[PDB]
C-alpha cells in the first residue's frame, strides 16, 4: 500500500533555504506524477507544486513561482523540493502526494507531513 | 448488441464503445488485448482487436488517437498496466512525459498533444486557452492572456459595479517585517496591528507605532505614549485636509480624480466569533465623493497624491511651513532682516524640500 | 486569503439524510467552479461532484448521481452538498475543492474537512 515519508522541515530565518524530501513506497514511483501541498495555520491544503512522472514538466503555484524547485529521483523513490527566499506565510505542514490521472484527484494519497516555520 | 471479438451478446451500455472505429468490445476482451499488447508487443500494436482501423504506421493520427484511448485504458487497466502504457507511450513516441491537461470546468484530465492554443476537454466538450486556461472566446484570438484576462475583468458588471472600492482593496498593506500583504482598504484607522507578527505600523508610511518609552527618535516629546512618526505626505496627515484642498493639489498637477462614480461598498474586515466577517463600509457617500464614504474618498484621493508623489508643502502658508520645520527639522524658524513673509515662506519652503524628502516608504502606484 | 470552511459531518443512520456547506472566502467566489471530494478509511481520494462557477452545469461521480445533489449561493460564498439515502460506502472525511486556473492541477485549495460516519 501507499506509504510516503516527508523529511527536511524546521525552523527557518526569514530568507533562508530549505530542502525538504519524501521517501515514497507501495507503488511504481516512476508512473505517477508526485506534489507537494501545504496546511498553513487555521487552512486546509494549498497546492504548491507538482512534477510529471519523469520530471518534463514542473507546475507551480504563482506564490511560489521562482522561489521553489520541485524534482525527483526515480532511481531512489524520493521527491524533492529546494524552497528558497523563504517569508511567513510560507509557514507550515508540508505534505508530500503521490498524483493521480483520474478525474478531480490529481493526488490520491498524501503523507504525515513536515512542519516548516518561518521566524518573523 | 454484441461484442465484435467474442460475440458476448451484451446491452451497449454495457460494453466499451471505441470512439475511433465505433466498435462495441466486452470489458473483458478489451482488457487482456490492450494489455498483451503492453506486455510482449509494441505500443503501434494497440488498435482495435476486431477492426485495426488506427493505422499506427502513421504518424499523422498517432497522438490524437492514444489521447482518446488514455482515457478507456484508463477505466479498464488495472494500475500496472496503465503505466506500461505511459512508459511505453514516453520511452517509444513522445521521448518526454505527454503534457496531461485539468479541464478547469468539470476537473476531467487529458492528454492534449495538438498544436492549437485551445483544447476541448472531451468530457465536458468546453474549450479552454491551454496556457491561461481560462474558457476560450473568440476575444481571446490573436490576444496575450494578460490582455484578455484583464479585458474580462474589466467589463464584468459585477467587478464594475463595486467602482472605486476595488482599487482601495487592491492597493494593499505590507507589513514592513513580515512581508504579508493584506489587500485592504485604510479607511480613517492607520494604525495597523498584524495577525503574524505583531508588529503594529502605520498602514499610510509604515513607520512603527512605538510603545511607551521605545520611540529612539530625537526630540520626540511623546516618548511615555503610544505614538507613530509620519512624513508630511502619509494620509495621518492629509485625511485631515478636506477634500477641496487634496483635490486643488491634484489639479495643480493635473492629476485626474473621480467625483461620481465609474452606503459605502468598501468591505472591511470585522471580527467576529472565531473568524473575520467581511462586512461593507455601509457609510453616508456623498454627493463628489466618487460613490465613497468620505474617508475612503481621501484615501483614494491621497493614494492619487502618493502615487504621483506629490508634495503638500507647495500649499503650507507660513504657520503650516513653521510647525513643519520644528516637526521634521527641530529647530524653531524666525524670519531675517529685510524678509517679507513671501520671501519667508519661500526660505523655509525650499529648505524643508532640500532636507526632508517625501515619504521614504509611502506606497505609491 | 484563501479559506475554505467545511460544516455539517456527523453520525447518521443509513438511509439518513446530511447537508454539507463549505463557506469560502478570500477570492471571487463566484469566478470559480467548485467540488466536493473525499477519502474513506484507509482508501484513497475520490471525487464527488463538481459544479459550474455560476452553477449552469453540475457533474457527479457513478456512485453518487442522484443521491447527492450539488448546489452553490455565490450571494453567500457558500458551496452545498445535499447528500441522501447514505449508505455505509459514504463515511469519509469530505472536502470543498476551488477550482483553479493554474497549469498542473484541477484544484488549488481544499477545506480542513468534515468528518461522515454512516452507522
Ligand atoms: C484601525 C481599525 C479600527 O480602528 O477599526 C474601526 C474603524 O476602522 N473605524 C471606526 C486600523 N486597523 C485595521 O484596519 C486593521 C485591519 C486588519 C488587521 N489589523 C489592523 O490593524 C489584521 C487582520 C486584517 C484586518
Ligand atoms: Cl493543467
Ligand atoms: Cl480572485
Ligand atoms: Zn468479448
Ligand atoms: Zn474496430
Ligand atoms: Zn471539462
Ligand atoms: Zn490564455
Ligand atoms: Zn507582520
Ligand atoms: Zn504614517
Ligand atoms: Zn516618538
Ligand atoms: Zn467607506
Amino acid at each position: 500500500e501507499v506509504q510516503l515519508l516527508e523529511s527536511g522541515g524546521g525552523l527557518v530565518q526569514p530568507g533562508g533555504s530549505l530542502r525538504l524530501s519524501c521517501a515514497a513506497s507501495g507503488f511504481t514511483f516512476r508512473g505517477y506524477s508526485m506534489a507537494w501541498v501545504r496546511q498553513a495555520p487555521g487552512k486546509g491544503l494549498e497546492w504548491v507544486s507538482t512534477i510529471s512522472p519523469i520530471g518534463t514538466y514542473t507546475y507551480y503555484a504563482d506564490s511560489v513561482k521562482g522561489r521553489f524547485t520541485i524534482s525527483r529521483d526515480n532511481s531512489k523513490n524520493t521527491l524533492y523540493l529546494q524552497m528558497n527566499s523563504l517569508r511567513a506565510e510560507d509557514t507550515a505542514v508540508y505534505y508530500c502526494a503521490k498524483g493521480s490521472y483520474s478525474r478531480g484527484t490529481p493526488f490520491d494519497y498524501w503523507g504525515q507531513g513536515t512542519l516548516v516555520t518561518v521566524s518573523s | 448488441q454484441e461484442c465484435a471479438v467474442c460475440g458476448w451478446a451484451l446491452p451497449h451500455n454495457r460494453m466499451q464503445a471505441l470512439t475511433s472505429c465505433e466498435c462495441t468490445i466486452c470489458p473483458d476482451c478489451f482488457r487482456q488485448h490492450f494489455t498483451i499488447a503492453l506486455k510482449e508487443k509494441h505500443i503501434t500494436d494497440m488498435v482495435c482487436p476486431a477492426c485495426g482501423r488506427p493505422d499506427l504506421t502513421d504518424d499523422t493520427q498517432l497522438l490524437s488517437y492514444f489521447s482518446t484511448l488514455d482515457i478507456q485504458l484508463r477505466e479498464s487497466l488495472e494500475p500496472d498496466a496503465y503505466a506500461l502504457f505511459h512508459k511505453k507511450l514516453t520511452e517509444g513516441v513522445l521521448m518526454r512525459d505527454p503534457k496531461f491537461l485539468w479541464c478547469a470546468q468539470c476537473s476531467f484530465g487529458f492528454i492534449y498533444e495538438r498544436e492549437q492554443l485551445e483544447a476541448t476537454c472531451p468530457q465536458c466538450h468546453q474549450t479552454f486557452c491551454v496556457r491561461c486556461k481560462r474558457q476560450w472566446e473568440e476575444q481571446h484570438r490573436g490576444r496575450s492572456c494578460e490582455d484578455f484576462q484583464n479585458w474580462k475583468r474589466m467589463n464584468d458588471p459585477e467587478y464594475q459595479a463595486q467602482g472605486l472600492a476595488m482599487y482601495l482593496q487592491e492597493n494593499g498593506i505590507d507589513c514592513p517585517k513580515c512581508k504579508f500583504s493584506y489587500a485592504l482598504a485604510r479607511g480613517g484607522c492607520m494604525h495597523f496591528h498584524c495577525t503574524q507578527c505583531r508588529h503594529q505600523f502605520c498602514s499610510g508610511c509604515y513607520n512603527a507605532f512605538y510603545a511607551k518609552n521605545k520611540c529612539p527618535e530625537p526630540n520626540c516629546r511623546v516618548k511615555k505614549s503610544l505614538h507613530g512618526h509620519h512624513p508630511r505626505d502619509c494620509l495621518f496627515y492629509l485625511r485631515d485636509w478636506t477634500a477641496l484642498r487634496l483635490q486643488k493639489l491634484l489639479q495643480d498637477n493635473n492629476v485626474m480624480f473621480n467625483t461620481e462614480p465609474p452606503g459605502c461598498r468598501v468591505i472591511e474586515q470585522k471580527e467576529v466569533p472565531n473568524g473575520l466577517r467581511d462586512e461593507a463600509c455601509g457609510k453616508e457617500t456623498p454627493a463628489g465623493y466618487a460613490g465613497l464614504c468620505q474617508a475612503h474618498y481621501k484615501e483614494y484621493l491621497v493614494s492619487l497624491i502618493n502615487a504621483h508623489s506629490l508634495d503638500p508643502a507647495t500649499l503650507y502658508e507660513v504657520e503650516e511651513l513653521e510647525t513643519a520645520t520644528e516637526r521634521y527639522l527641530h529647530v524653531r524658524p524666525q524670519p531675517l532682516a529685510g524678509e517679507d513673509p513671501p520671501a519667508y515662506q519661500a526660505r523655509l519652503l525650499q529648505k524643508l524640500t532640500e532636507e526632508v524628502p517625501l515619504g521614504q516608504s509611502i506606497p505609491r502606484r
